[PDB]
RNA sequence: AGACCAGGC
């Protein structure tokens, strides 16, 4: 682009119409007619592919503008198909229409007043009358004269409508398209095709037409006429048919249809008028593309045509053969047949060739790929080169560390600053030093590469020597001697000096804060990138081989956004949480330490060297032009400073004068014990400015809330804290290069005391895993580990999957027991050396780098080795591992390691440990795949959503998404410090000028908002003890009246709630009024302003903390709600509130009655009895004893008796009758009373093959009845088929729920979770359940019963809570947008292709996936779009309407 | 509205809309053992005027179709007894916010 | 290959210089190593992939990876169908193919149908479910093949089956072109005259399978090293050398196939007939 | 070798005339020995 | 219902701690072969009984 | 074994095994051992933990 | 411009 060139037009839209073969006969430049693509001696043919007048090509000048290879822009041809052939993206259309319309009176086969129906709903759906096309279907074998008359009410109706609509300032004629009545549309065409479809006889005229069949692609059948039916076409006075035939049959049902039709093309009213067509579906004409478009590849002499030359010259070949089989036709039953049966097989190939050049995959014959197949996937054409492109001016190299480097600046190697350039256009205040620079050369930094001219020319300055040169530096400024180019001046393209700027990129970029804006220093010695370290975590950039891109913005448009806007200084905190992301890391924590502590005493030549080390007037780090000092702590024998005074006069200068300095009552990561007794250095404390007490730590530096740098952050502002971690950056590095730190052998040594009590209580570890085998296996206790009895039932557990998490569950529940006994004992308090001067200990407890569990296991024991939730696996031989014996109970067989990386892990001890390291190298590679297609299907959505100056978040497209961003309009990143009201009101009079509450009253309205806040402050303190669905409120919060970014006091009701609940309690020259007035100002400056990207910020709020990463949980979870938004949820629970009435007694007996209960679980064994020669079973399904199952299932005896005679045997006389069809291709006595043999006689009675049936009536022990047989029948297995029924069949059950089971009481509140959604069963237990606090999981069921807004509720606790696991903490305003986007239609949409049907972007659909499905159903509709969409404003080069293209930019010019 | 036990027959269920201007509404007997606007995760749902429906069409310059959207199906319409193209105030509890007005309209 | 790293210097080598490699337009080539299942060894396996071959399979079976002496394999998988019977499955080409093992037990050698039985049951008669399953499979080879009574007539409907897929010649007769399919498919690692050892194996295989269903093993794990077997990369060099001298040899009958349907001047006897089109064929294995 | 093994386990191809019951000409054709060479060049 | 049913003195150095393994060879009616080997000295011998 | 692997003995002495020598206890020489055969004996890593009559290499 | 192979973070 070159600025100094404009351009007045503009696309404003785009719209999807079907190309005519009448244009395309005017469009061309030259039919092309033989398929020989380039004749001998290299020349292209004349009438074929390769030609003159399609374009300029290989060296030639162009037949048709004679312009030659650079300037040629490429011509259209085409080529005659000589029959009308089948369009591949429309034939699944034009086959619903072929079908379902009669072949005898040419209208569709329904009445001709119920496709009117569809006729005037669908022009209703064209207007903004979405509402109106219902009250149409209210108007109401039957006489064709009222039909009229039904046709003209309806008509008329219409005709008033759309007049009134119109008129009331609500449509324009050109229609309202808006999202949800594209839903209105698709559903109603989609109602309309498929009862097209479903038609038996013509409606009006009765008889009927023969069904055609499409068996695949490229031909088409009609069916012959039944023998039976064949009547009523005698009462009303396998066959291949031919494309001209089925276009001769649509030419006129389109015709008998016009006023139909138009609707159901046409998602806008047409103005055109055009008439829609059946030819819209055929194409009788190919277009050729450009010959520019499909110049063939070279590698070498290994030069081949291109794909589409190779599909194109198959259509001509066949485009010929089919005019040579027409000359013996021309000519003119064995001569005719042997001519037309080759004729018709040459259709049926050049509709095979003009399928296969559009779509590869319906062709038939690794094959060629067609033009669908250059745009469908990743490597296509919308996502490789259109969303995602290659670049010019663009850097990409290794980083390497760098202090000494301002934190907003990137350090440039020289051959980065000779190559990348700028085009300055020369002026009065550059021919100083854009003279100096243009005499320099391409190859002396700073210098210059070329000089653009004024008319468009360009000259290099790379051959030229110095003499040559300096006479084009005096070239530069002077006046044009062209009138025609009078107001442009000359550009010199300069290299990148030390003021320019530049995009910084790493991949993956997970989130905003991976592409940031950096400053410029370029140095003079390698050829790396320098990163400073605050940025490192950022970008997740470490240094261990990392190259990250470097892109250089052209023009001054971009500079000033990635200076502003994109700024590095600007993204400190990220708006995932509101946390900071820069900070100092490794050394610079280890050092504050040091340097912090009481024993770092500094003289008079020490103190003032680490000052200027840090601070150097001369480069703009101090703001006094002097550098002012403290007095000494220490004034006798001699002077001494401190490290804590240190930080003082470094905070001293670097801070804004006349302001005052910081207070901050914060405290760190070590605690006062490893200081010694009576220590304060946990709490830290600055007072005016000053640190009194407390180490400066990673929290206080270093990407942590509330810490210093943090409070620096928002006192005095981001410029300051970008230039103190500058500051500290440096005070630490020369603190370490005199004053160094090292971790040794010497650090990792425990005592001979500690030692003692590591092996003393790993000791007890020897018993361990008996005693939790013992337990698992139900032994009592001290049985030994060699009883046979012990290894028995561990073979058994051995062999199920789930008595073996139960094992290994129980043992590692009490090794990690021992293991938390030794930590606890042997460090700190066991270690030879300790804290300060133990820097394994100095740099995990700091956060510098390390944990605690690393410094155990380094310094006591490595541990228990689990595996994914398991220990380590077992072999089927009970064996561990070859060295230990089968089934042995000890914990060091079974991963709990007692080895430590101190002193060495045994052979054994190092295999589990490669088990569990491999694990972690499985979990960084397939669990970062899955979260990388999470954030594409929500960034896709979410682009478009943006605040609007109505502080009112809503789609591109105009669809209202939100009504205020999170209910209050406040910024993720300006909301830390809000509710800190302690922080404020120590910090008044310094945050008291960054906000000035003078000079802002006069652009305000202070009175109006702060009296209706007491209007709904008093309103409800007064009410609102009553729940919410008592108050009728008569009274909005002030967000909802008041514009909160103009009055001043409309503010939200929790910071109302906690403001009153903060000064209410404490009474602290500043008095309670003025303090109220600061909040309510510092509330409105920390407004999120219009234009912000909202829901890409969501998206990657919610898609970055993703890697991070009884019921399912994590990125699996988060597929079930955002990405599939499944109904068939994979574990769907319930929770049910318990009353404080019912007792831990009365709620346990009430889950035995909810949760299911199988025949299955209820029996022994059944023990079957087949005697033949009429073929005998004797089915005897022996129980429990009645004492064990109505105790465990409170199941009683006689309830068991009613499934086996109503519920059992009827599944079972099923699967008798089943296989027989699938199959042709003691006890008491006989006269016990007249009710057992009339019971008996029932069952007998009402099934088909049963001769006996007897239940223990007096015990509940046994079932036994015989069940015959047909002697013809052959074999049942009659165990498998009884198994398999007595699964299935219940005993008792409340439908979709299995399980209810009551845990413990999580928070307070006791529990009973379900395991399975009912709602409308768990509302008849309302003497045991709330049934007004039942929450549920399965967010589909909640949108069932309970509606939309409880669902938007249910959607955000559960996307909360899978982040809550983990301890992320996302806030509630990205998990807010993406809850309202996905219910937006009142239903439950999903973030993928099909719930983004709904949407009036073209582009962006297409630009998704399925791009050619997204593209026929644009071009069906004829849908115009007005280009809102990100991704339908890159695809045709439009500025964004997000952030600083969402307005327009105007230009006061002075005389009229 | 009408209140049934078990079923309608699919014969009767053509007479609910076959009266212009007056509307009949159905019910069974067991949706309504627990009235859901007592639950915990509902907000207070109130239908707006005529008035109030101009009014907030002008304030934010909406047409009648760019609002979030409710079923005119789902059980709290069917509790409102909603007829299509009308907007329901939403007073919305939240985390950090409180209470704020959102709004739908039944299409 | 016997040379003293003293002479592997004065070739110009290296001294301690290791082979393993081919040397291929410059470039140091070699074909890697690859696990896979031991061979001769049938495995119990439990796959959920089982089941889809149609309705009625079960995740069950049993599968072995014969070798034969010139190191190539062939697997012969059994399945157990939920209807009582199992499946014979292998592959000839790239396609599969299903044969009920009945028609196996009696076309390897002169079985009795009680002596079907008692290779599977041992001294337990009197366990039930091997009976039951026991009789489904029997009584149904009856049901669905009531003819092929002794060997010699289910060899010949074994033969009539796969005729054209294995490429059989006009000269051999249907009760041969059987043993050409019993040869080269089932449990190859015991060759011509071992159709009693294939016998026993077979009865072997299917009592493992019926121990499977029954629950009384563990199903043996293919992803464990305990049942895997290296493929060296030169015996696989010598695997595919056997089929590009198969591939020659169906050459010089493909064009003299070529020759039949178009010429005349055709005689097998004649040495200049044979030099005339032998260079007719592409001869060049080694590229 | 093994090579020898796979030699003969191919075995013999026949291929019959259409010059005239019987076939015609068997043309049992096949392979008996492979063998490698060192290699060698002839300069 | 399941679980609810419920030294050698080695002649070469002088040691008692001698690894031994039982091991019967060729059939049930010999003597399990116990072969000793000592790690005092390393000295090993069986005994068949 | 219950429901364990199927039993029996199981020879082999062909091509493509996979085979490592291991110390063999009574007399002590080389033995060479294979994957299907080391799941069910008793190795030890070092001859400090060899157990009396459950090691046998 | 694809295939396969080897890597980088
Ligand atoms: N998107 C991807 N990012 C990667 C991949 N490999 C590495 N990385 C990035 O590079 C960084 C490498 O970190 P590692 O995989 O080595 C985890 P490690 O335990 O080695 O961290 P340290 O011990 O702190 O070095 C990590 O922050 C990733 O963001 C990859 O395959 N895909
Ligand atoms: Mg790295
Ligand atoms: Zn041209
Ligand atoms: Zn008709
Ligand atoms: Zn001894």
């Amino acid at each position: 682009m070159d600025i100094s060139k404009p351009v007045g037009s503009e696309i404003t839209s785009v719209d999807f119409g079907i190309l005519t073969a009448k244009e395309i006969r005017n469009l061309s430049a030259k039919q092309i007619t033989n398929p020989t693509v380039l004749d001998n001696l290299g020349h292209p043919v004349s009438g074929g592919l390769y030609d003159l007048a399609l374009g300029a090509f290989l060296r030639n000048l162009c037949s048709t503008c004679g312009l030659d290879e650079k300037f040629c822009p490429g011509h259209q041809g085409h080529i005659e198909l000589p029959v009308p052939c089948y369009n591949p993206l429309f034939f699944n259309q034009l086959y619903i229409y072929l079908r379902a319309s009669c072949l005898f009176c040419h209208h569709f086969r329904l009445k001709s007043v119920e496709v009117h129906r569809y006729a005037c709903k669908l022009r209703l759906l064209q207007y903004g009358l979405i509402d109106e096309s219902y009250k149409l279907d209210e108007i109401t074998d039957i006489s064709s004269t009222l039909l009229n008359e039904l046709k003209s009410k309806r008509s008329e109706y219409v005709d008033m409508a759309i007049a009134k609509a119109l008129s009331d300032g609500r449509t324009t004629e050109r229609g309202s398209f808006t999202a949800t009545v594209n839903d209105e549309r698709k559903k109603l065409v989609h109602e309309f095709h498929k009862k097209l479809l479903s038609r038996g006889k013509c409606d009006n005229c009765g008889m009927f037409s023969p069904k055609f069949r499409k068996d695949g692609f490229t031909k088409i059948f009609e069916t012959a006429l039944n023998e039976k039916q064949i009547t009523n076409n005698r009462v009303k006075g396998s066959t291949y048919i031919l494309s001209t035939e089925v276009k001769n049959i649509l030419d006129t049902v389109f015709r008998k249809e016009q006023c139909v039709l138009q609707y159901v093309f046409h998602s806008r009213p047409n103005l055109s008028r055009k008439l829609v067509k059946a030819d819209s579906f055929f194409m009788d004409v190919l277009v050729v593309p450009p010959t520019r478009f499909r110049l063939p590849s070279k590698l070498g002499e290994e030069v081949h045509e291109n794909s589409q030359n190779q599909l194109l010259s198959k259509v001509l070949t066949t485009s010929l053969l089919i005019r040579d089989l027409n000359d013996d036709l021309s000519k003119l039953l064995e001569d005719r047949r042997v001519i037309f049966s080759r004729l018709m097989n040459a259709f049926v190939t050049i509709q095979n060739d003009v399928n296969a050049f559009i779509d590869s995959t319906k062709a038939q014959g690794v094959p060629i790929p067609g033009v669908k197949q250059a745009l469908e996937k990743k490597e296509g054409l919308f996502r490789k080169h259109m969303m995602g492109k290659r670049v010019n001016y663009a850097a990409r190299s290794v980083i390497s560390p760098d202090p000494n480097i301002e934190t907003n600046e990137i350090g440039v190697p020289p051959v980065f600053a000779v190559k990348l350039t700028y085009p300055e256009p020369v002026t009065a205040y550059n021919i100083a030093e854009l003279r100096q620079a243009v005499i320099n050369g391409p190859d002396k930094w700073p210098g210059a590469t070329q000089i653009q001219n004024e008319d468009g020319s360009l000259v290099s300055l790379i051959g030229m020597s110095v003499e040559q040169r300096k006479a084009l530096a005096n070239q530069l400024l002077t006046p044009s001697s062209n009138v025609s180019t009078h107001t442009l001046n000359k550009k010199v393209y300069r290299h990148i000096k030390n003021r320019d700027v530049v995009l910084m990129n790493r991949q993956p970029t997970l989130h905003k804060a991976s592409m940031m804006g950096h400053k410029v220093r370029v140095l003079p010695n390698e050829k790396t990138l320098r990163l400073h370290y605050a940025n490192t975590g950022a970008y997740n950039a470490d240094f261990d081989g990392d190259e990250m891109n470097m892109h250089f913005p052209q023009n001054e448009n971009a500079r000033a956004e990635a200076l502003n806007l994109a700024n590095t200084d600007s993204q400190y905190l990220t708006p995932t949480s509101g946390s900071p992301v820069r900070g100092l890391i490794q050394d610079h924590i280890s050092a504050g330490v040091w340097l912090t502590s009481k024993d770092s005493f500094f003289t008079r030549e020490q103190y003032q060297q680490y000052i200027y080390g840090c601070i150097r007037p001369e480069d703009g780090h101090t703001t006094r032009s002097k550098i002012v000092t403290l007095p000494p702590t220490i004034f006798k024998p001699y002077p001494l400073w401190t490290g804590k005074q240190i930080i003082t006069t470094v905070l001293l200068n670097v801070t804004p004068p006349d302001m005052p300095g910081i207070n901050l009552i914060s405290k760190n990561k070590i605690k006062n014990e490893y200081w010694g007794k009576g220590s304060l250095e946990n709490e830290v404390l600055f007072k005016d400015g000053a640190l009194l007490c407390g180490i400066l730590d990673k929290s206080q530096y270093g990407a942590s809330k509330y810490g210093i740098v943090h409070s620096l952050h928002e006192v005095y502002g981001p410029e300051v804290a970008a230039k103190v971690l500058s500051v500290l950056g440096r005070l630490f590095t020369n603190y370490i290069t005199a004053t160094a730190f090292t971790c040794g052998m010497d650090d990792l040594r425990l005592t001979a005391e500690g030692n003692k009590w590591r092996t003393d209580i790993l000791k007890t570890s020897v018993d361990t895993g008996r005693e939790a085998a013992a337990e698992v296996t139900n032994l009592d206790k001290d049985t030994p580990a060699d009883d046979p009895e012990l290894l028995k039932r561990l073979q058994e557990i051995l062999r199920d999957n789930n008595k073996s998490g139960i094992l290994d569950a129980v043992t590692s529940s009490k090794v990690n027991a021992i293991t938390s006994q030794v930590v606890s004992k042997c460090v700190p308090d066991g270690t030879m050396k300790k804290f300060p001067c133990n820097s394994m200990q100095a740099m995990a407890l700091s956060g510098a780098k390390g944990s605690n569990v690393n410094v155990s296991q380094i310094m006591c024991l490595l541990g228990q080795q689990a595996l994914e939730g398991r220990r380590v696996p077992v072999m089927v031989s009970g064996k561990t591992l070859p060295s230990f014996k089968p089934y042995e109970t000890d914990a060091m067989a079974g991963g709990y390691v007692k080895g430590r990386f101190y002193s060495g892990i045994k052979p054994q001890e190092y295999y589990f440990h490669c088990m569990a390291g491999r694990e972690g190298l499985i979990d960084t590679a397939v669990k970062t795949s899955r979260s990388g297609y999470l954030q594409r299907c929500l960034t896709k959505q979410l682009e478009g959503v943006h605040v609007s100056y109505d502080n009112s978040i809503r789609d591109a497209d105009g669809t209202l998404v939100q009504f205020m961003y999170g209910g209050d309009a406040i910024d993720i990143t300006k909301e830390s410090h809000m509710t800190q009201f302690e922080f404020c009101l120590d910090n008044y009079y310094a945050l008291l000028k960054k906000y000035n509450p003078s000079a802002l009253i006069e652009h305000l309205d202070v009175e109006s908002a702060l009296k209706y806040s007491k209007k709904t402050l008093k309103y409800r303190k007064k009410h609102s003890k009553e729940p919410h669905y008592k108050q009728s409120v008569k009274y909005d919060p002030v967000l909802a009246k008041y514009n909160p970014a103009k009055y001043l006091g409309s503010v939200s009701e929790n910071f109302q709630d906690k403001l009153e609940s903060f000064l209410d309690k404490n009474s602290k020259g500043v008095n309670e009024k003025k303090f109220r007035a600061l909040m309510q100002l510092k509330y409105m400056r920390s407004l999120i302003n219009p234009g912000e990207a909202v829901g890409i910020i969501a998206s990657q709020s919610v898609g970055e903390p993703s890697t991070q990463m009884n019921v399912t949980l994590g990125i699996p979870r988060l597929r079930e709600i955002v990405m599939t938004a499944s109904a068939a949820i994979k574990t769907p629970q319930m929770t049910l509130p318990i009353w404080n009435d019912v007792s831990d007694e009365q709620a346990d007996t009430f889950c035995k009655s909810i949760s299911k209960v199988l025949l299955s679980e209820v029996i022994d064994k059944v023990i079957v009895t087949e005697t033949t020669g009429a073929r005998s079973y004797v089915i005897h399904m022996r129980f429990f004893d009645n004492n064990e199952y109505s105790e465990e299932y409170d199941v009683s005896k006689e309830e068991l008796q009613n499934v086996i005679s109503n519920q059992f045997i009827h599944l079972l006389e099923a699967a008798i009758v089943k296989e027989i069809k699938k199959q042709k291709r003691v006890e008491a006595n006989n006269n016990m009373n007249k009710v057992q043999r009339d019971r008996q006689s029932a069952i007998i009675s009402h099934h088909r093959f049963i001769t006996k049936y007897n239940f223990d009536d007096e015990s509940g022990k046994w079932c036994e009845f015989k069940l015959e047989l047909a002697a013809d029948t052959e074999k049942l297995l009659m165990v498998n088929i009884v198994e398999e029924i007595c699964r299935k069949s219940i005993i008792r059950q409340i439908p979709h729920i299995d399980r209810c089971v009551h845990p413990e009481p999580e928070n307070g509140k006791r529990v009973l979770v379900t395991e399975g959604v009912n709602f409308q069963a768990m509302w008849d237990q309302e003497a045991f359940i709330d049934v007004d606090g039942i929450t549920s999981n399965d967010v589909a069921a909640v949108l069932k019963t309970y509606g939309v807004e409880a669902a938007r509720n249910t959607i955000v606790n559960e996307i909360n809570n899978v982040f809550s696991r983990y301890a992320i903490s996302v806030s509630f305003r990205h998990l807010d947008l993406i809850a309202d986007m996905m219910t937006r239609q009142g239903t439950y949409l999903a973030f993928n292709r099909q719930g983004m049907e709904t949407s009036t972007s073209s582009f962006m659909k297409m630009s998704y996936e399925t791009t050619c499905q997204f593209l026929t159903k644009a071009v069906l509709d004829n849908e115009r779009e007005q280009l809102d969409s990100p991704s339908a404003r890159i695809v045709v080069g439009k500025l964004n309407n997000v952030g600083t293209g969402s307005f327009d930019v105007l230009a006061k010019v002075p005389n009229a | 509205i009408f209140v049934y036990q078990n079923n309608i027959t699919p014969s009767a269920m053509k007479l609910v809309p076959s009266i212009p201007p007056a509307t009949i509404e159905t019910f069974n007997e067991a949706a309504l053992v627990v009235n859901i606007t007592h639950h915990e995760l509902v907000p207070k749902h109130i239908r707006l005027s005529s008035d109030e429906k101009r009014e907030l069409l002008k304030r934010y310059r909406l047409k009648e179709s760019q609002l979030p959207r409710i079923q005119r199906a789902d059980p709290v319409a069917l509790y409102l007894g909603l007829k299509r193209g009308e907007v329901v105030k939403i007073i919305r509890k939240s985390e950090t916010s409180g209470r704020y007005a959102s709004y739908r309209i039944c299409m | 290959n016997k040379m003293s790293p003293y002479e592997l210097v004065q070739h110009k080598e290296e001294s301690d210089e290791i082979g393993g490699y081919f040397i291929v337009n410059g470039i140091e080539k070699l074909i890697r190593m690859l696990i896979v299942q031991r061979r001769n060894h049938p495995m119990a396996i439990i796959r959920p992939s089982f089941a889809n071959r149609g309705a009625s399979y079960s995740h069950y079976g049993i599968q072995i990876r014969s070798v034969r002496p010139d190191q190539t394999s062939q697997t012969n998988v059994l399945h157990y169908l939920n209807d009582g019977q199992v499946t014979f499955r292998f592959s000839w080409r790239k396609n599969e193919y299903l044969v009920p093992v009945v028609m196996i037990l009696k076309a390897l050698c002169h079985t009795s149908d009680r002596e079907i039985f008692d290779g599977i049951i041992g001294n337990d008669v009197k366990d039930s479910f091997l009976t039951d399953r026991l009789e489904l499979l029997l009584r149904g080879f009856k049901k669905r093949y009531p003819h092929l009574q002794n060997r010699t007539q289910v060899l010949q409907y074994l033969g009539d089956k796969f005729r054209v897929v294995f490429q059989a010649s006009p000269d051999q007769s249907d009760l041969e072109v059987g043993q050409e399919v019993l040869d080269r498919i089932v449990l190859v690692h015991l060759g011509k005259d071992g159709s009693q050892d294939k016998f026993r194996m077979l009865l072997f295989m299917i009592r493992k399978l019926y121990s499977l269903v029954a629950g009384e093993c563990s199903p043996d794990n293919p992803d464990a090293t305990q049942h895997q077997e290296v493929l060296l990369g030169g015996f696989l060099y010598g695997m595919i050398l056997k089929e590009k001298i198969d591939e020659y040899l169906q050459n010089i009958i493909a064009q003299v196939r070529m020759d039949i349907n178009r010429g005349m001047a055709i005689n097998f006897k004649d040495k200049r007939y044979m030099s005339r089109v032998l260079m007719r064929v592409n001869e060049n294995i080694g590229s | 070798g093994l090579l020898n093994l796979g030699v003969k386990d191919i075995g013999e191809k026949v291929i019959f005339d259409g010059k005239p019951g019987y076939l015609g000409n068997k043309l049992s054709v096949s392979v008996e020995q492979v063998s490698i060479a060192k290699p060698m060049s002839n300069d | 219902k399941s679980v609810v049913k419920t030294k050698e003195k080695c002649p070469q150095c002088g040691n008692e701690e001698m690894n031994y393994h039982t091991l019967q060879l060729r059939s049930a009616d010999e003597g399990a072969t116990v072969f000793y080997t000592c790690t005092s000295c390393g000295y090993k011998f069986r005994t068949n009984n | 074994s219950t429901r364990g692997q199927y039993p029996g003995l199981y020879l082999f002495g062909g091509h493509s095994r996979m085979l490592r020598p291991v110390r063999y206890l009574p007399l002590d020489k080389e033995d060479i051992v294979g994957p299907f055969e080391q799941v069910y004996m008793n190795i030890a890593v070092t001859p400090q933990e060899i157990q009396n009559n459950v090691h046998t290499h």
